[PDB]
């Protein structure tokens, strides 16, 4: 398979955590920079995971 | 095609897409010769971004 289901599941998981950490980030009025940095680390974990 | 190990994790990865478009302008012929192999990369781009 071109796509790996075990990895795609981790993909959706990470999208969910992105929404969650996003809401917590905006609730605590933290800087845009750190917020996008969290998202970047998350998508990196996504890649490593595949 | 010479191998291109792009993950397309970051927007900067658009560079690789440009690299192809340019290659398809200057060299439509070789492009048409290897475009399937290019498509393998473009699908990694498209599955992430869209």
């Amino acid at each position: 398979t071109v796509t790996n289901e075990f990895a795609s599941r981790f993909r959706t998981i990470v999208a969910t955590l992105a929404n969650v950490v996003n809401e917590r980030a905006v609730q605590d009025d933290m800087q845009k920079a750190t917020r996008s940095c969290t998202k970047q680390w998350l998508r990196h974990l996504e890649t490593q995971f595949d | 095609l010479k191998k291109i190990a792009e993950s397309f994790e970051d927007p900067s990865s658009i560079v690789v897409v440009l690299e192809f478009i340019l290659f398809a302008l200057f060299f439509p012929t070789e492009f048409n010769r290897i475009k399937g192999d290019i498509q393998n990369v473009l699908l990694l781009f498209f599955s992430r971004w869209y």
